[PDB]
C-alpha cells in the first residue's frame, strides 16, 4: 500500500524513616483496596487505615498505640495477607504465658496457626508459627528451611528491649534477618 | 535437567531440551545462600550445629 | 554462644554483628560521610610541593 | 573503635585455655557441642566431658 | 429537545442487554414524538438482547422503516445478515455503498461489511477498501478505532499493524484488547523498552485490579530476567485482580521457585492444577 500508509501515518504521528501523619492524610479506603482481605466486627480507625494501607504494599510499619487490641488488628490482617499469598509468617512474643491465648485466638479466628516452645509443637506445619525469640534466635543461626518463606515477622512487644537480661535477643534476631522478610 | 522450553508469546511448552546446571557443588554445610540444596531430609526445626 | 555460632561460619566475623549493633548506632550514623570524606580528602593531600 | 573488641578478645582467650577453641578461631568438638546449648554452656559441657 | 434526545439514543445504542434495552424503551418512551426513523435505531439497541426483543424490535423497524430510511434500511439488513448467514450481506453491501455516498457513514457499512469478510472473504476491495475509506474517515470519538483494530488483526503489513494497536488502545483505553495485542507483537519485534513504558503506563492508571493484561505481562518481562521480587510483587498484584487464571498461578509458582521457596511454590502449583485439572506441567512440577 502507498496512499494507505501516509493516511495512517498522518493520523498516528537520604532519609531511610518516614514520620507518616497519624490522623491527617487517609481519606479514601475503599477507593483503592476494595477487596480486604480481613473484614471485622467494626470500623477500622484511622492510624489503622493507614497501617493497612502500608501492610498491601509491603512496607514496614512500626506501629506504636496504646491499647493492646488495637494493634492486633493490623497484627492478624498481615496474617489474612500471609494466608492469602501462600506464604508463611512468624508470630513472635517475648512473655512464654502471654503466646498460649494468642495460639488459642489465632486458631480459632482463621484456619491453621502452629506453636512452637522448649518442648511444644503443635503442627509444625502450619503458617502461623508463634514463638519466643529465644527459639526464633536459635532456629537464625542454623538455616532450619522455614526462612526460605518467610513474609512478615510480627516482633510484638518491642519495648522489652530495655530489659537487661533479654535485650541482646532483639538485638541478635534483628540482624540476621534475611533481606526478603519483612 | 530437561527444562521446558517456551513459544515467545502465549507462551506453550514446545518441547523439552537439556540444559546445564549451575548451581551444583554447593551444599548446605558450605555456602549461605538461598541456591543451595535444601537439606538432609526431614529434620529437627532448630538446635543443628553443622 | 554468640562467638561460638559466629566463629564457627566462616564468611562472617563477630565485629560485623558489633558494628551492627544500637549502642554503636551514634557512632556509626553517617559511616558514608566520613568515608567520602576520607577518599576526598586523600585527593588533597597530594597537593603540596615537595 | 569499637568499645568491646578487647571483651571480645578476653572471651575468645578463656574460650582457647580450655579445649574449644585451637589457635586461629577454629571450633574444636567441644565447641560444637557447647554451642547448641540452652544456658549454662560452659558448665554443662565441662561437667559431660568430665 | 433535540440534545437530550439524541442523548438517550445514544445511550441506548450503545448501552447493555435485555435490562439496558428496557432502558432503551423507556428513553423511547420518553421521546416518543414525531420523526419515528428514528426508531428504527431503537430496534438496533433491541438486538443487544436477540432474545425477545429483535422480534419487538422487528415489529418496530417494520413500522419505522416506511419513506426511505436509507441508514437505517441498511443498517437493519446488515443486521439481518449479521443475524444470518453472510448471503444478505453481499447483496445489501452494494446497495449501501451505492446510495449513501460518505466516508465516515460510509465507515458504519465498512465496519459491517468487514465483521462479514472477517470470516472468509479475502476482500482486497470490499472491505480493506472499505477498511481504507474508514480510516481515512478517522472519527474523533470511538468510530475508527475499532476499525482499524480488526484492520490489522493477524497480518497485512505488521509494521503499520503495531501503529494502529497502539493508537487504538490510546484513544480508546478501557478495552484490553488493542493494547495487548500492541504490546504482543513489539515483544515479537527486536525492540523492548517500548514496551515496557506502555506496560508502566497502562499500569500507573490501574485503580484497583482489572487491569491482569498489563500486571502479567510486566510480571514475566521481570521473571526472564533475574530480578526475582519485582515479578513477584507483580505477579501477586495481578492475581488479586482476578483469582482464577491458571496461567498465573503457573508464573507465580515458578517465580517462587526461582528463588529459594520450595512449599509456597508447591502450594501455589497445586493449586494451579487443582483448577483445569488438564495441564499436565503443573502435576509433573508438584
Amino acid at each position: 500500500l502507498a496512499r494507505a500508509s501516509s493516511l495512517e501515518d498522518l493520523v498516528l504521528k537520604e532519609q531511610w524513616a518516614i514520620p507518616v501523619d497519624a490522623t491527617s492524610p487517609v481519606g479514601d479506603f475503599y477507593r483503592l483496596i476494595p477487596q480486604p482481605a480481613f473484614q471485622w466486627a467494626f470500623e477500622p480507625d484511622v492510624f489503622q487505615k493507614q497501617a493497612i494501607l502500608h501492610l498491601e504494599r509491603h512496607d514496614s510499619v512500626f506501629v506504636a498505640a496504646h491499647t493492646s487490641a488495637g494493634k492486633t488488628v493490623v497484627a492478624e490482617y498481615a496474617i489474612a495477607l500471609a494466608q492469602k499469598h501462600m506464604t508463611r509468617t512468624i508470630y513472635t512474643s517475648p512473655i512464654k504465658a502471654l503466646s498460649n491465648q494468642k495460639f488459642r485466638d489465632f486458631r480459632n479466628t482463621f484456619g491453621d496457626v502452629g506453636l512452637l516452645t522448649g518442648d511444644v509443637q503443635l503442627h509444625p506445619e502450619a503458617s502461623c508459627l508463634i514463638m519466643t525469640t529465644e527459639i526464633l534466635r536459635s532456629m537464625l543461626y542454623s538455616g532450619s528451611d522455614v526462612i526460605r518463606d518467610l513474609e512478615w515477622v510480627i516482633f510484638d512487644e518491642v519495648h522489652y528491649i530495655n530489659d537487661v537480661e533479654r535485650g541482646v535477643v532483639w538485638e541478635e534476631v534483628l540482624i540476621m534477618l534475611p533481606d526478603h522478610v519483612s | 535437567d530437561l527444562q521446558a522450553q517456551r513459544h515467545p508469546t502465549t507462551g506453550q511448552i514446545l518441547g523439552y531440551k537439556e540444559v546445564l546446571l549451575e548451581n551444583t557443588n554447593l551444599s548446605a554445610t558450605t555456602s549461605l545462600s538461598l541456591r543451595r540444596p535444601p537439606g538432609p531430609a526431614s529434620q529437627s526445626l532448630w538446635g543443628n550445629p553443622t | 554462644t554468640m562467638i561460638l555460632n559466629l566463629l564457627r561460619v566462616d564468611a562472617l566475623r563477630v565485629e560485623d554483628m558489633m558494628k551492627r549493633s544500637f549502642s554503636e548506632f551514634p557512632s556509626r550514623k553517617d559511616s558514608k560521610a566520613h568515608e567520602q570524606a576520607l577518599a576526598e580528602l586523600t585527593k588533597r593531600l597530594g597537593a603540596l610541593e615537595e | 573503635s569499637l568499645l568491646l573488641l578487647p571483651e571480645y578478645h578476653q572471651r575468645v582467650e578463656v574460650l582457647r585455655t580450655l579445649g574449644y577453641v585451637d589457635e586461629a578461631g577454629t571450633v574444636k568438638l567441644a565447641g560444637r557441642v557447647a554451642c547448641a546449648m540452652s544456658s549454662h554452656e560452659l558448665l554443662l559441657t565441662e561437667l559431660m566431658f568430665d | 429537545l433535540h440534545l437530550k434526545a439524541e442523548a438517550l439514543i445514544k445511550l441506548s445504542d450503545y448501552d447493555s442487554s435485555e435490562e439496558a434495552i428496557r432502558t432503551l424503551d423507556q428513553i423511547s418512551d420518553a421521546d416518543n414524538i414525531p420523526g419515528l426513523l428514528v426508531l428504527k435505531s431503537l430496534a438496533y439497541r433491541n438486538k443487544g438482547s436477540f432474545d425477545e426483543a429483535a422480534k419487538i424490535m422487528e415489529d418496530l423497524l417494520s413500522s419505522y422503516p416506511d419513506l426511505a430510511e436509507v441508514h437505517a434500511l441498511e443498517a437493519l439488513i446488515h443486521f439481518t445478515k449479521k443475524d444470518y448467514l453472510q448471503a444478505e450481506k453481499c447483496f445489501q453491501r452494494a446497495l449501501e455503498k451505492d446510495t449513501e455516498v460518505a466516508e465516515y457513514h460510509y465507515q458504519l457499512g465498512l465496519t459491517y461489511w468487514f465483521m462479514g469478510e472477517e470470516t472468509r472473504k479475502d476482500k482486497t476491495k470490499a472491505l480493506t477498501h472499505f477498511l481504507k475509506a474508514a480510516r481515512l474517515d478517522t472519527y474523533m470519538g470511538k468510530v475508527f478505532c475499532y476499525l482499524g483494530h480488526y484492520y490489522r488483526d493477524v497480518v497485512g503489513d505488521k509494521n503499520r499493524a503495531r501503529g494502529c494497536y497502539r493508537k487504538a488502545f490510546e484513544l480508546d483505553d478501557t478495552d484490553a484488547e488493542s493494547g495487548a495485542a500492541a504490546v504482543d507483537l513489539s515483544v515479537e519485534l527486536e525492540d523492548m523498552e517500548m514496551a515496557l513504558a506502555i506496560l508502566t503506563t497502562v499500569t500507573q492508571k490501574a485503580s484497583a485490579g482489572t487491569a491482569k493484561w498489563a500486571w502479567l505481562r510486566r510480571g514475566l518481562y521481570y521473571l526472564k530476567a533475574g530480578q526475582h521480587s519485582q515479578a513477584v510483587a507483580d505477579l501477586q498484584a495481578a492475581l488479586r485482580a482476578d483469582p482464577k487464571d491458571f496461567n498465573c498461578w503457573e508464573s507465580l509458582g515458578e517465580a517462587y521457585l526461582s528463588r529459594g521457596g520450595y512449599t509456597t511454590a508447591l502450594k501455589s502449583f497445586t493449586k494451579a492444577s487443582e483448577l483445569n485439572p488438564e495441564s499436565i506441567y503443573s502435576v509433573f512440577k508438584v
